């Protein structure tokens, strides 16, 4: 999940 | 939570400072509009806006105190709502026009190039006319947009913390209206009028979403955000 | 008009008196039988809704065309908020009719009904947690009728909308709520309307799909209401 | 439409 990754950043 | 201790002024300042930038489109004005090209412009623009929206959400008071799974859910549910209200806000000073970007200004006639988009265009324009009629302020806009982020997905799976932040943004809105010289009755009325528009924004997002994941070159992020609504 | 002249108490009484009756179902389920009962019930409720709408203060002052547009846009929202209200005293269940009380497991009888069943149940729990009063409910339902289609056309409509807002505040103030608690509760109630709109949109999406048109012969009236949303 | 008829009745 890209959204979950970008939120992790 | 630092959000539950913020005064109305600090709430506004935090939201105003967290505001994402206004991005530009690729759009070459020397070539006429086609259904594929214009959809490409809007898709490319929305994809880059999504990146800024994600980092904007983190700066929204109370959003960082939520779990990652909940953060994903709220954004998946309201991303098009947030995009649309942003569009409507940018287009407030341009009657009959939708300002997707400073270099991309479109009327409802240019919306006919994509089958079934002119219906959404008219709803967005009507919402923009409503904001212009109500003379919506920027301080009110950032409050409404933050409300959408926290409210739109809160009833589809803590929640007590979210409603507490929602209550604070409500206090913030009332504080702004009282500062604008509005009477107590005028404050409650304007508060109602603003929140009722969110029902229409939700409608536009749903009707918009329904067309987008139908029989429609989208980015992987935009695809995942769209597939969240199946 | 004559709706603006009425007091806040005369508004409540007029809405409470205009309340439609609670109809009964047609006395285990399959997909066909489940949809049959719901369709038959919804079709009979629509007849009472239309007559309820005319008894809503300021709705008769509207032109025939505008009355049609508002009802076509909000009919499922009105049906759903009524369902949610009836199910308030029945946690985990949906009271379609006094002889038709269903839970989320019975929502699995129809493909894609469970997700919306859960949204309805979540709305009912929200109403229960807020301890929603009948006086507040009739205001919300009237707001849905007047607001949901007001931006797809109206100064009179927004005037009545403000009047219901005044009515809502008057109810909370007469309940012992402080000034902050009043506009906070007002905000919380109106944000739920965004979810009601969402449930309606997602519900409408399945209902006018060809696979749901063919599962059971729907009435001509219910088809016309469905075809209004394409 | 049927809605017209039910509204005028
Ligand atoms: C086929 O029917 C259609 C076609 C396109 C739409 C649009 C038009 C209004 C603006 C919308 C979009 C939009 C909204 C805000 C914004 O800043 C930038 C872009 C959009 C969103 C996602 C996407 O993949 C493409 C565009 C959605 C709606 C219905
Ligand atoms: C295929 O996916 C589905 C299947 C069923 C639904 C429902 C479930 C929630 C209640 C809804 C309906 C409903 C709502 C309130 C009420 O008193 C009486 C009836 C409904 C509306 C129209 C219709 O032709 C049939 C039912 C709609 C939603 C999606």
């Amino acid at each position: 999940k890209i959204l979950h990754r970008l939120l992790q950043d | 939570s630092l959000a539950l201790s913020l005064t109305a002024d600090q709430m506004v300042s935090a939201l105003l400072d967290a505001e994402p930038p206004i991005l530009y489109s690729e759009y070459d004005p020397t070539r006429p509009f086609s259904e594929a090209s214009m959809m490409g412009l809007l898709t490319n623009l929305a994809d880059r806006e999504l990146v800024h929206m994600i980092n904007w959400a983190k700066r929204v008071p109370g959003f960082v105190d939520l779990t990652l799974h909940d953060q994903v859910h709220l954004l998946e549910c309201a991303w098009l709502e947030i995009l649309m209200i942003g569009l409507v806000w940018r287009s407030m000073e341009h009657p009959g026009k939708l300002l997707f970007a400073p270099n991309l200004l479109l009327d409802r006639n240019q919306g006919k190039c994509v089958e079934g988009m002119v219906e959404i265009f008219d709803m967005l324009l009507a919402t923009s006319s409503r904001f212009r009629m109500m003379n919506l302020q920027g301080e009110e806009f950032v409050c409404l947009k933050s409300i959408i982020l926290l409210n739109s997905g809160v009833y589809t799976f803590e929640k007590d913390h979210i409603h507490r932040v929602l209550d604070k943004i409500t206090d913030t809105l009332i504080h702004l209206m009282a500062k604008a010289g509005l009477t107590l009755q005028q404050q409650h009325q304007r508060l109602a009028q603003l929140l009722l528009i969110l029902s229409h924004i939700r409608h536009m997002s749903n009707k918009g979403m329904e067309h987008l994941y139908s029989m429609k070159p989208l980015s992987d992020l935009l695809l995942e955000m769209l597939d969240a609504h199946r």
